[PDB]
């Protein structure tokens, strides 16, 4: 089973500040087969970045994923209070779909 | 006329983890046969004019034929790292050839599931360019020496693609045939 | 408008019978794959199975395989999940996610999630 690890379990951020969420994959996966979902507390997750760079519908322009191979990164240039959530990187290359442990983004 | 018929019109392509390399030489190669043959979801040539293929001479032409999901076709290119590119089939930095990919959903996907086509999900070292790896020993992912057993901490390396006709457009099976041109100090027997 | 609706939460004693329904509205139900995601409390989500409403094709995750049966009805556009031998670990919010048919494949739409209680 492909196993996903996300670098911060929680994160502390401030508006106007870059913060990066690193999703480290055991075995390299195609960037087209890694996606990021935003789960605000106790709500249904909605797709946020699909394909590691292509934002989904309604996604703010600040969000932009990066990376390829094993190490995948999500970065927000500025952290609005709306940006606080838990982000779950997913992989679909290896069939049993393994979401990341999640990075609970919180404001400083 | 070079056997572009056999390569492109194969009844069943090889799995990506063990891709069949067909070195074609001593024959006249016409690349107008490519265009008519298949819809060509992606046709990218690196380091070569697609036009000058017809009028250029090469001593050895390599055809690497395999089936990969559409999302992994972009992995087949110099400078690309991923699952296929790192583990199953890799191209050199200065790869000179044409990467040819067309969808095969009505052909290579079965309604219940197609578990014939596999890829190398786990490997210790990323492939050196153009290499082939068919060793299926259980990956020693766990600290415990795996001792040739498949289970927790010890994964069987080939995970089936499991194509189905109704999968997403990304995951429908694309048969990829990749061409490579040598031009070493040999009688150059492929031309126009 | 596209949105996936889901049945309310239920409490079930440890047993073999439970049925959770997903309601699909706004799109052709049979066209798009339907997959379920289980989110254990205070854990990252995991993927249960995949059901194609068009013909009823089923893909399951390894652990849930054979334990949870996924079926859908084209007529009412309902996607079901039935689990067996419910244990305290099975208590988790169950989402129904519609895998996208685009070049990238991802869970474009999700159900509100149903809370299963095993007690």
């Amino acid at each position: 089973e492909i196993v996903l690890t996300q670098s911060p379990a929680l994160m502390a951020a401030s508006p106007g500040e870059k913060v990066t969420i690193t999703c480290s994959v055991s075995s390299s996966i195609g960037s087209n087969n890694l996606h990021w979902y935003q789960q605000k507390s106790e709500t249904s997750p909605k797709p946020w970045i699909y394909g590691t760079s292509n934002l989904a519908s309604g996604v703010p322009v600040r969000f932009s994923g990066s990376g390829s191979g094993t190490s995948y990164s999500l970065t927000i240039s500025t952290m609005e209070a709306e940006d606080a959530a838990t982000y779950y990187c997913q992989q679909w290359s290896g069939y049993p779909l393994t979401f990341g442990g999640g990075t609970k983004l919180e404001i400083k | 006329l070079c056997p572009f018929d056999e390569v492109f019109n194969a009844t069943r392509f090889a799995s990506v983890y063990a891709w069949n390399r067909k070195r074609i030489s001593n024959c006249v190669a016409d690349y107008s046969v490519l265009y008519n043959f298949a819809p060509f979801f992606a046709f990218k040539c690196y380091g070569v004019s697609p036009t000058k293929l017809n009028d250029l001479c090469f001593t050895n032409v390599y055809a690497d034929s395999f089936v990969i999901r559409g999302n992994e076709v972009s992995q087949i290119a110099p400078g690309q790292t991923g699952n296929i590119a790192d583990y199953n089939y890799k191209l050199p930095d200065d790869f000179t050839g044409c990467v040819i990919a067309w969808n095969s959903n009505k052909l290579d996907s079965k309604v219940g599931g197609n578990y014939n086509y596999r890829y190398r999900l786990f490997r210790k070292s990323n492939l050196k360019p153009f290499e082939r790896d068919i060793s299926t020993e259980i990956y020693q992912a766990g600290n415990k020496p795996c001792n040739g057993v498949a289970g927790v901490n010890c994964y069987f390396p080939l995970q089936s693609y499991g194509f189905r006709p109704t999968y997403g457009v990304g995951h429908q099976p694309y048969r990829v045939v990749v061409l490579s041109f040598e031009l070493l100090h040999a009688p150059a027997t492929v031309c126009g | 408008q596209v949105q996936l609706q889901q049945s309310g939460a239920e409490l079930v004693r440890p047993g073999s019978s439970v049925k959770i329904s997903c309601k699909a509205s706004g799109y052709a139900f049979s066209n798009y794959w339907m997959n379920w995601v289980k989110q254990r409390p205070g854990e990252g989500l995991e993927w249960i199975g995949q059901i194609y409403p068009g013909d009823g094709d089923t893909d399951y995750n390894g652990k849930f395989k054979g334990r949870a049966t996924l079926t859908a009805d084209k007529s009412s556009s309902t996607a079901y999940m039935q689990l067996s031998s419910l244990t305290s670990e099975d208590s988790a919010v169950y989402f129904c996610a519609r895998g996208d048919d685009g070049y990238y494949v991802y869970f474009d739409y999700w159900g509100q999630g149903t809370t299963l209680t095993v007690s």
